[PDB]
């Protein structure tokens, strides 16, 4: 019953310290989709 | 104008369990056999209103027949029809025809003599059989041999459940099956083919149940039978009775093996959905999905055909879906033959039991043929008996019972004439 | 007894064939109703 | 302390800048040859309506 | 309306899954928050097929998470677009296999199947008309062969009408990774023959060759290589999200390209692929395309299709074109090289047309190849197995968890009957 | 006088998607359903200001059906008329004719009752598919014989679509053809034949397309069945109907598949080059390189053959333009049939639609005739069939979506009849 | 109108209660402090049902506490929403009962259920129309399952025709805090088997297991606990404080739940219950809810109803929704698993509908249902009983306070047949 409690501690952890990253990668990501979306422009019809 | 029956081994006799409650429900007979001259065909009014099927119940072993002893129809059947014996043939042609069938035959014989010793028009007879089995196989061939030698003119309806090629439930049938035909092939003189795998996509496809158990094809087989014995328990507007049988669906002596069909077979809610004719009907007599045996007609060509109908039915419209049929091009008949149909009108149409897979449907259609593929279905049975008879597997026990090789090739032989007969007719 | 109920379908039957007939004579006055009508404002 | 698993990848691998259609000038062919008929003016010769 | 359920194991399985439904999801124009941000309307009637709207715009992937140890998890929710995965679909086990087909395929899976079953059921009865499975996963592993392939085996007999799709990466000559390779490469065949529907062979050293001649790059890391198998996995299915010309889904392409129930191992590539320096050559036509196509440099699979003759094939093109053009070139390709080609089936090649091109391409095709040149990866992997498994080396880690010899002898004896049926029909 | 048209497959609601544009351009009906009494045969008059299509758009694949729901026309169609299914049949014939099939054709069969109730001066049915997938033949196939049983005296013109000899986008749809056929020869009433090789050469060609697709030829479809009913359409010199092509097209119950021609098939800038007349364009309707199918009438004998005239056309013209014909020894007609030609004209000219190619002409001749070389066509397709049913390709999904190898076996057998029957007239 | 008034009792009970009084005041809203301070009018017309009015807005709740220890009253007043409740509701014992039910039911119960008979008879008699009583309590502690039962046979003297429901939670073996628990859990379901109108069995495992797998919970106290059980208890009486499109009151719901009187043991579930972590990636439909009421591991009792038969069933719906579904999902669920259902009685499931769904929420759900999977706890207990009464372990504080050995003997045997009718009708 132990081994089940500090599953759930480490799992409730590391979803917390992975959100973090990912809120912390997401910027730069978006900055290089901007930059390789400015090289293509619409069209006007 | 009278018919008597008789049961053998554990499918001709569950077949009768089911034909004769088909049968009392048709004519309102309870099971303790009280009415609250149609019958007259089948039962012999005894007494003070009852009724006593011509019938008699034979098997082997005696469980199948205790059952029906201590079921729900007790005072329906006399009890002393009702022959059990004491230990099975085992699925063992040469046991059943020579241990045990040597003291059962004789009782089975001075039971039949009296029997019809009672009927006074008796027509003929009809068996009910599976060859594939031992007893059904070894002592019925003896039997109705017995019979043969006994009546000789007399017509008899050899109602067949042969084995199918894929699907089976022993191993050694095949040895029965020829066995049988050895007999089978010059005893009888009308033959009809059952069998399994069959039923099982009739009632898989049409009738749309995936969990099918043996009662529904008694069910369905029982009606095929009351169909085919309702134009001689009721007057109909063009009635056939059994003699014309063989002297209209046999061409020959020797070939005497003709296919079963039904038509509409319908669950009960597929007859809310379409209202039927004739035409459609008519068609569908003739299709494979709907036939009662392994074959492919398609591959052969037709001898003659037999077709009775029930229920509501005039002769114009049958005889305009006779003509639709023969100018159609999918099937096609002997050059010898210009027409090969029979057609059949009763009144009365098909009945439904209660807790049955059936619909109450206006008129049916029972289809009755004769083509070459029923050669072709005897050269895949005898390929597959001679492929196990190579190695002399399982003969030696037949051999211990007092046989030995020459009846098996002999019945080897006849086969391979009767193939060579089916080719050469065929031409 | 035995063609009562054949006896049935054949009245059922008659009876269904003169109301379709009928209703085809209806049709008929009907179209050239229309027709008299439609060549007028065309005249 | 960090890896490499970050990257854009889709300038490195598939893109032509050049031939990029634009996400807004999608169609489906059926969409450019069934215009109105009153309005169609995606075509430069046409028959013009002559009163 | 079709619906298409993913399933990923293993850590390639996660690594290219992760891949794949970041193409998908630029594809659909959502940015990794979960919500639609494209312009063409175009992407909103066919996002059903990949994503559940749940609130506010927030369209969830309809995939399933499978592994063993945490790192591959957390480098799948560590990058972007992984806080758009479900949590609950990340079912999850904790000891891990390593290396093993029998500890991932009795004693793991055992405990982990279970979960990893209900997940997919609740997800499966989520949406009406269930087109079919679609998997990718690795061979060579213990975690995504053996469990995968059990995972295989139980939604093949519930589920025995819906379709099977694999994306599976095959033990390679050169580049030989671990050490077991064969053992379990030949066990996940033995129970692919038999329970999947159709099998895309994948392989790492046709990626890698291909990052040298086409794209010339310099350090291709696992990045670009699984944007490319992800390319490809949405290039199959672009059918069923676009409109088109002449549509073929899964169905389609299955019934055009297996002849016999045992006749379902192909073999993929994608156009166009050129170097960022050479981006003006290349005009995007249809013959260029097509001599792309259908190069052995452009194969991802380490089997020359000059060494064998073409059964069957399938071209899925997208973008607006002729097809004319397209016919035109399909059967100059037939009749030119007509050597490489099975004689008795005419028009071997399968087409479809699609309207819509990739974000970032002008058009694009997609190849589809049953060759019986494959039968030569097969025999590569069976001289292996038998030079080791002749004197049982590494054999004591595999019965000691249930298994016999005779699985061995199993799959060995079924995967030469194989490579039997593809030099027969050669 | 009124007629309803169907569309089955990707193919044929494609074509009906220019085929109603085509329609509502030409009796001037803007796209949402009303005018800014010739209409009566195709747009149902509705309340006020609005007409409604007698027709049906039924496939598998809801996509390209609900693309079209969602296109130009959206008010113009009925929403209940586009019918839709949730999944595709996948290049099968057994897949659309027997598991999904079966529960959509009642829907369809519904709506076709009430949209023919609706309707008083109906002439027949009028039918859109291609034979080369699964979606389009086989329940295209169920639906006619259905229909064939409901009506059947109401004719049914047949626009197929066969897999062309080189080029070719599936691999086996030489099953569904074949199994197409045979149906199609017992239900179909006169059948045309429609290619698409043919009219690529024909666009690459006249219109000097480089890079045409399917909607260039399915504007010239249009083309074509706008010419063949502009003469129940609209008033001209000498009128015929629907009854016109079996009477004067069909010799034999099976022998109904036709030929068809369109002239002048040319560009908008070429219209300023040549001085069109009835006779070069009654002379271009005939060349090889001016017909929808790809075969050689020359290894093949014409028997009866029919003219639509559309435009400024005096009857002088058509005489001596046929006349010239007939003199022609280049061509050969049948001693046979005599007389060999029917005439037809109406007075308004070919329409023209914004962005197509074709130029507004004066006058056009839609030519559609019966020959031999479609016996040709049908054993070069029995070639390649036979050819790769040796192998026993492909058959398994055909066995197990609920079919049999037997009536590939049948409709084979079919075929080789029709190529007897063929070669046995063309003597 | 018809008016609800509440008894709690023990520990257990008034924790509960303080939590249901709270969820209930926040649905009304009335601040801490007693006033109204709400924004709709349908916040006002039906709060008689729980509240009275006293002066200048302030409404007091109709509830009366009950323990034998100041530890729980004072727990009860120093926290939150404590100061609304009424001071001379709080009928207040002296010495405690700890852990024995001799003395709550004969000793401690004789000199104080005269005052809470005094309080309750009181405040009845004040209301115009009771529609019934409501009392949570515990079976494991002495003040509340002796007292409580001694109360509740009292009231069932006093007033018969009214209804009462019962909240009593029933120690397990695997969550166990008292030695003697078998002791007073018996007696107590010996005397609610004839008392009692209706029971809903409440266990503390069953919840702990609720707050681990659902919400993904890491320190589950009992505030969590109390607010699950609070939701629940407020969900029950939802019609009779808002409109709906079909009411049901609380003997609309016995009389379609208990067709034998003897069986009236309920085991109960609510949903929706989500992680926060998982709370955006879900949609929020009807399947959503009828899915999860119905999963054996959403129950809030320690009984598998998959072991048995689901004999009658009832549901209770909260939101602006739409009748059609609920009655396609009820008649989906009957059909799909028939073998949970009896025989004898078809269409066993009861639905009702109130479009006010609870704050924070657009759609919940509430399941009563009537197994005969409820006599696994039962058994589960005597078997306890049996093996520790065969050796008169502890019974010398029990016979030493006038009980005797004949109300035991009695005791399993009320245990016994309840047990086996309940097996019968399975
Ligand atoms: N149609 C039908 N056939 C049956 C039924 N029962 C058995 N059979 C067939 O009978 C064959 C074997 O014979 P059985 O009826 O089983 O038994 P038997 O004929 O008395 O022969 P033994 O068992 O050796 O005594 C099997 O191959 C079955 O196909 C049945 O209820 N209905
Ligand atoms: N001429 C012409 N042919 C078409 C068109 N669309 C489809 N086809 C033909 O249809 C054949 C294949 O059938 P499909 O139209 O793709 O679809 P289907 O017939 O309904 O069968 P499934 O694909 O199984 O649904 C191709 O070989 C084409 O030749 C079209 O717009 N014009
Ligand atoms: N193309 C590609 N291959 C990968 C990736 N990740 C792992 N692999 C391959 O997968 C193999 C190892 O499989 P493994 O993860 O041990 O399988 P498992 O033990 O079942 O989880 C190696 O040979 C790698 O080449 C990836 O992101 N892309
Ligand atoms: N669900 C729930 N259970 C509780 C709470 N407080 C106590 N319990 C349970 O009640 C049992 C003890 O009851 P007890 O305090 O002796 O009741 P009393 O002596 O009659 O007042 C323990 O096993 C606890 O698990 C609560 O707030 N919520
Ligand atoms: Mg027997
Ligand atoms: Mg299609």
């Amino acid at each position: 019953i132990h081994m089940t409690d500090g599953i759930r501690r480490e799992t409730m952890k590391k979803e917390t310290l992975a959100r973090e990253r990912s809120l912390a990668a997401q910027s730069p990501y978006m900055a290089q989709v901007a930059t390789y979306r400015a090289r293509n422009p619409p069209l006007d019809h | 104008r009278e018919v008597i029956s008789i049961h053998i081994g554990q499918a001709g006799i569950q077949v009768g369990n089911a034909c004769w409650e088909l049968y009392c429900l048709e004519h309102g007979i309870q099971p303790d056999g009280q009415m609250p001259d149609a019958f007259n065909t089948f039962f012999s009014e005894t007494g003070a209103g009852k009724h006593v099927p011509r019938c008699i119940f034979l098997d082997l072993e005696p469980t199948v027949v205790d059952e029906v002893r201590t079921g729900t129809y007790r005072q329906l059947f006399h009890p002393e029809q009702l022959i059990s014996g004491k230990e099975d043939a085992a699925n063992n042609f040469a046991r059943g025809h020579y241990t045990i069938g040597k003291e059962i035959v004789d009782l089975a014989l001075d039971r039949i003599r009296k029997l019809a010793d009672n009927c006074t028009g008796l027509q003929g007879f009809l068996v009910f059989n599976a060859v594939g089995g031992g007893t059904g196989s070894g002592l019925g061939s003896l039997l109705l041999e017995r019979l043969s030698v006994d009546y000789g003119k007399k017509s008899k309806l050899g109602f067949t459940v042969y084995p199918s090629p894929q699907v089976s439930t022993a191993v050694v049938e095949p040895y029965n099956s020829v066995l049988s035909t050895h007999s089978l092939l010059e005893h009888t003189d009308v033959a009809v083919m059952l069998d399994n795998e069959a039923i099982y996509d009739i009632c898989r496809r049409s009738l749309d149940i995936e969990r099918p158990t043996y009662t529904n094809l008694n069910r369905l087989i029982a009606q095929v039978i009351s169909s085919l014995t309702a134009s001689l328990r009721f007057d109909g507007a063009l009635n056939v009775d059994i003699t014309e049988f063989q002297t209209n669906l046999v061409p020959y002596p020797r070939i005497h093996f003709m296919l079963s069909s039904y038509a509409p077979i319908i669950s009960a809610e597929k007859a809310y959905h379409e209202q039927l004719s004739v035409a459609e009907i008519t068609n569908a007599a003739f299709e494979p999905a709907s036939m009662m045996v392994k074959c492919d007609p398609r591959h052969g060509k037709y001898m003659a055909c037999c077709l009775m109908y029930r229920g509501d039915v005039v002769p114009k419209d049958v005889n305009a879906s006779v003509a639709t049929i023969k100018t159609k091009r999918t099937i096609q008949f002997v050059d010898w033959c210009p027409t090969g149909f029979k057609c059949g009108i009763n009144y009365q149409p098909p009945t439904v039991v209660p807790g049955g897979d059936l619909a109450k449907v206006q008129r049916a259609v029972c289809m009755i043929s004769n083509s070459t593929a029923i050669g072709e279905i005897f050269s895949r049975l005898d390929h597959k008996f001679d492929l196990m008879y190579a190695k002399r597997a399982f003969v030696h026990w037949y051999v211990g019972e007092g046989m030995e090789e020459g009846e098996f090739s002999e019945a080897r032989e006849d086969l391979a004439a009767l193939e060579k007969d089916f080719e050469e007719v065929g031409a | 007894p035995p063609d009562a109920r054949i006896q049935k379908m054949r009245e059922l039957e008659e009876r269904l064939a003169n109301l379709k007939a009928d209703r085809k004579v209806e049709q008929k006055m009907v179209a050239v109703a229309e027709f008299e009508a439609r060549t007028t404002k065309k005249i | 302390s960090l890896g490499d698993a970050l990257t854009a990848t889709h300038p490195r691998v598939i893109e032509h800048v050049q031939a990029q259609t634009h996400a807004a000038d999608w169609q489906s062919t059926v969409q450019a040859t069934y215009r109105p008929p009153s309005d169609a003016t995606r075509n430069a010769a046409a028959y013009v309506n002559t009163s | 309306m079709r619906e298409i359920v993913h399933i990923q194991g293993g850590q390639c399985g996660n690594q290219i899954g992760a891949k794949f439904w970041e193409v998908v999801s630029d594809e659909h124009g959502i940015d990794p928050t979960g919500t639609y941000h494209g312009d063409s309307d175009l992407q909103l009637e066919r996002i059903n097929v990949y994503f559940n709207e749940a609130t506010g715009g927030r369209y969830v992937p309809r995939a399933i998470l499978m592994d063993l140890e945490p790192g591959t998890m957390d480098s799948v929710r560590s990058g972007p677009y992984g806080q758009i995965f479900r949590p609950d679909n990340f079912v999850f086990g904790q000891t891990g296999a390593g290396n093993n087909w029998a500890k991932g395929h009795y004693t793991e899976g055992a405990e982990l199947i279970d979960s990893v079953l209900d997940v997919v059921r609740k997800e499966a009865e989520s949406c009406d008309c269930l087109q079919g499975f679609q998997v990718c996963h690795s061979l060579g592993g213990g975690t995504g062969s053996g469990m995968g392939t059990l995972l295989i085996s139980k939604i093949r007999e519930e589920y025995p009408d819906r379709m099977m799709l694999t994306f599976s990466v095959v033990p390679s000559p050169k580049v030989s990774d671990t050490v077991v390779e064969p053992y379990n490469a030949t066990l996940s065949v033995h129970q692919l023959v038999e329970n999947a529907d159709e099998c895309m062979v994948l392989d790492n050293e046709a990626l890698y060759d291909i990052c040298f001649r086409t794209l010339k790059l310099t350090t291709p890391t696992f990045g670009d290589l699984n944007h490319l198998i992800s390319a490809v996995m949405s290039g199959i299915t672009c059918c069923l999200r676009f409109p088109g010309q002449l549509n073929a889904d899964l169905r389609k392409l299955a019934v055009n390209l297996i002849p016999f129930p045992r006749l379902h191992f192909f073999m993929v590539g994608f156009t166009p692929l050129t170097s960022r320096g050479s981006q003006q050559y290349r005009a995007l036509t249809v013959p260029e395309l097509t001599q792309q196509m259908w190069d052995a440099k452009n194969m991802m699979c380490a089997a020359d299709p000059r060494h064998g003759r073409y059964l069957t094939a399938s071209a899925l093109f997208r973008g607006r074109m002729s097809t004319k053009e397209v016919d035109e070139q399909m059967l100059n390709v037939q009749n030119k090289n007509s050597s490489y080609f099975v004689e008795w089936i005419p028009n071997n090649v399968k087409s479809s047309v699609c309207d819509i091109p990739p974000k970032g391409l002008k058009m694009s095709a997609t190849f589809i190849g049953n060759s019986t040149a494959i039968q030569e990866m097969f025999k590569r992997v069976s001289e292996q197995f038998t030079a080791m498994f002749r004197r049982k080396a590494f054999l004591h880690w595999y019965t000691g968890e249930g298994m016999d010899e005779m699985e061995f002898t199993e799959a060995e004896s079924n995967m030469n009957d194989l490579v039997s049926e593809y030099q027969q029909y050669q």
